[PDB]
Formats: C-alpha cells, sequence, structure tokens
C-alpha cells in the first residue's frame, strides 16, 4: 500500500554487529557473564547493485507528453544539491508518472 | 464510384483509378471503439445492404476543455493498403483462451 513491489522472497536482511571484545578478567573464577568490555565501533563501505528491465513507450500520440523538467528561471541555489553549509536537499517529491497511454 | 452533380441533373460512374486505404489496428495503439454496442455492424440478414459507421474517439475532458494529457490521434500516421478494384485485402487472426460460454 505504501507502494513498490510486494515479494514473497525479498531481499533478505542483512545483520551486522561488532564482536564483544572484552576488558580483562578477573583473575580467579567467577560465572557471572562478563559484564565489561572494551569499547568499539566499526567503519567501511558497502556497495549495492542493482539490474532493472524497463519497459518502452509504444505510443502514437501526436502531440508531445508531459516530461519532469528542471526550472527554467534563475534561483538562489540550484535544486537537488548542495548548500553554501553543505546540505543536500531534495527540493520535491518526484513520481514516476509523465507519460500516458490509453485505456 | 464519383458522382457528378449538375443542373440537378445527378450522375455516378466508376472511377477506376482511385483507391481506398485500409488497415488493421494490429497493435492496439487507437482507442478501441468497439465492445461499446454501437450500431453499424454486419446485418443478420445476408441480402441486406449496409453503410459503415464513421470512427471518432474520446479523451480526458474537463467540461468542455482538454486537459494536459489529452491525446489527438491521425490515422494517417499509420501504414495502410491502398487498393484500387481490382485489389483486395485480408488477415487472419487467432483467439486467445478464454473460457467456455456456459450455455447451460
Amino acid at each position: 500500500l505504501m507502494g513498490g513491489f510486494g515479494l514473497k522472497h525479498p531481499p533478505p536482511q542483512i545483520l551486522i554487529k561488532n564482536t564483544p571484545v572484552p576488558a580483562d578478567p578477573p583473575t580467579t573464577f567467577n560465572q557471572s557473564k562478563l559484564n565489561s568490555f572494551i569499547t568499539q565501533y566499526s567503519t567501511g563501505q558497502v556497495s549495492v547493485e542493482i539490474e532493472w528491465e524497463l519497459q518502452k513507450e509504444n505510443s502514437k500520440r501526436w502531440n508531445p507528453e508531459i516530461q519532469y523538467t528542471s526550472n527554467y528561471y534563475k534561483s538562489t541555489s540550484v535544486d537537488f544539491a548542495v548548500n553554501t553549509e553543505g546540505v543536500y536537499s531534495e527540493p520535491r517529491p518526484i513520481g514516476t508518472r509523465y507519460l500516458t497511454r490509453n485505456l | 464510384k464519383e458522382v457528378t452533380q449538375n443542373e440537378g441533373t445527378k450522375t455516378i460512374a466508376n472511377n477506376l483509378t482511385s483507391t481506398i486505404q485500409v488497415f488493421t489496428d494490429s497493435e492496439y495503439q487507437l482507442p478501441y471503439v468497439l465492445g461499446s454496442a454501437h450500431q453499424g455492424c454486419l446485418p443478420p440478414f445476408p441480402a441486406d445492404v449496409f453503410m459503415i459507421p464513421q470512427y471518432g474517439y474520446l479523451t480526458l475532458n474537463n467540461g468542455s476543455q482538454a486537459v494536459g494529457r489529452s491525446s489527438f490521434y491521425c490515422l494517417e500516421y499509420f501504414p495502410s493498403q491502398m487498393l484500387r478494384t481490382g485489389n483486395n485485402f485480408q488477415f487472419t487472426y487467432t483467439f486467445e483462451d478464454v473460457p467456455f460460454h456456459s450455455s447451460y
């Protein structure tokens, strides 16, 4: 309902965790689980590749269609770009449905 | 045939070198107007002679006005066969699987 493709078998969840590294244990045995750990974080890069299959338009419509277009006139900043402060923003929502087809 | 009208006297003669154009919308690119129960089908009685219906179509409207998505089609922007007297046209079509109608 929110939109999208519904799959019985969707891309699987990928779960990541830092393995625990204990701080020094006591020198005489205690059965309680360890609660003292070294403090850690991790950083890395991640890549996703997707192949999409397209369906081309086959229209016999004579006149031009509606198209998404960037604004013609001057503006303080560029839409879909950064700030003077380095903040990316997306100005509007963009849908998918510009071309037309008969029923 | 060409019809000539002078002085209230009208005459009909053949125009041998004239053509007609035919095409099928095999790719379903024109608005499909069959299926709306219109007049102009072939007559039930074989002996009857019939007149071919005019083709027209509709698109989106707001009141009497067009909207952005309104579409215009020119049928001359399709390939068509041209036939003179002595030429003919034919085609073959296969129905997709469809359930039997229940005559019961």
